[PDB]
């Protein structure tokens, strides 16, 4: 269910490089989060999100 | 910065940069061995640059400095973002010099309508992605908490203010956060949040550094 949010950059103005599953690729793609809020499909690594989301 | 222009070298000493891996926030260099950032911005290791232009083309006289001491506000609120406002300690000082300078803290509030210079290494598109290397800047007025309550309701807390412009087009966004905020030489700002960036009313969101002046020379005293 986590898998099928879109990527959210939340309201924060950070650049952290995330990772989140896109359902169009069938795969993890890689996005900026801000540091706050956004949604739970927001992963630290490609690795990861896969093991998750794959 | 959506909307700014690419600052003349180096006019900015005191932005500095927060790094692991890559270049993640911004933040203003207000002693030699103190930096001050967002709380959001927060990291267990932290690498400071200064005096950098162009952040992947080294020029040879940037600094990097691990920090030594990273302590966010005690009462900063990830879900309000209350109070986000950060304080970095540098693992050595850094050596000022015409590259890297400080900045100076504010004596009093920013008046409304006066003009500030936002800068860093954030966004510059409001849709889509475009990451610039080089230091970019805006000059954009403080709003009247009239302004900014009624851009954000419900969500402009005290430790919050509005700089920018009601019409959209000109914005800090993302990897600025951090970062400073200058009006009339002195540091009243820290790049915060915003609803996307430089979107129609819904002008950037920045920490008061003003209303921490007391917080920040305690954690310095407290921290020698």
């Amino acid at each position: 269910e986590v898998c099928s949010e879109q990527a959210e950059t939340g309201p924060c103005r950070a650049g952290f490089s995330r990772w989140y599953f896109d359902v169009t690729e069938g795969k993890c793609a890689p996005f900026v989060y801000g540091g706050c809020g956004g949604n739970r499909n927001n992963f630290d690594t490609e690795e990861y999100c896969m093991a998750v989301c794959g | 910065i959506v909307g700014g222009y690419t600052c003349e070298e180096n006019s900015l000493p005191y932005q500095v940069s927060l790094n692991s891996g890559s270049h993640f926030c911004g933040g203003s260099l207000i002693s030699e061995q103190w930096v001050v950032s967002a709380a959001h911005c927060y990291k267990t290791r932290i690498q400071v640059r200064l005096g950098e232009h162009n952040i992947k083309v080294l020029e040879g006289n940037e600094q990097f400095i691990n920090a030594a001491k990273i302590i966010r506000h005690p009462k900063y609120n990830r879900d309000t973002l209350d109070n986000d406002i950060m304080l970095i300690k540098l693992s050595s000082p850094a050596v000022i010099n015409a590259r890297v300078s400080t900045i100076s803290l504010p004596t009093a509030p920013p008046a409304a309508g006066t003009e500030c210079l936002i800068s860093g290494w954030g966004n510059t598109l409001s849709f889509g992605a475009d990451y610039p290397d080089e230091l970019k800047c805006l000059d954009a007025p403080v709003l009247t908490q009239a302004e900014c309550k009624a851009s954000y309701p419900g969500k402009i807390t005290n430790s919050m203010f509005c700089v920018g412009f009601l019409e959209g087009g000109k914005d800090s966004c993302q990897r600025d956060a951090g970062g400073p905020v200058v009006c009339n030489g002195q540091l009243q700002g820290v790049v915060s949040w915003g609803h996307g960036c430089a979107w129609k009313n819904r002008p950037g969101v920045y920490t008061k550094v003003y209303n921490y002046v007391d917080w920040i020379k305690d954690t310095i005293a407290a921290n020698s």
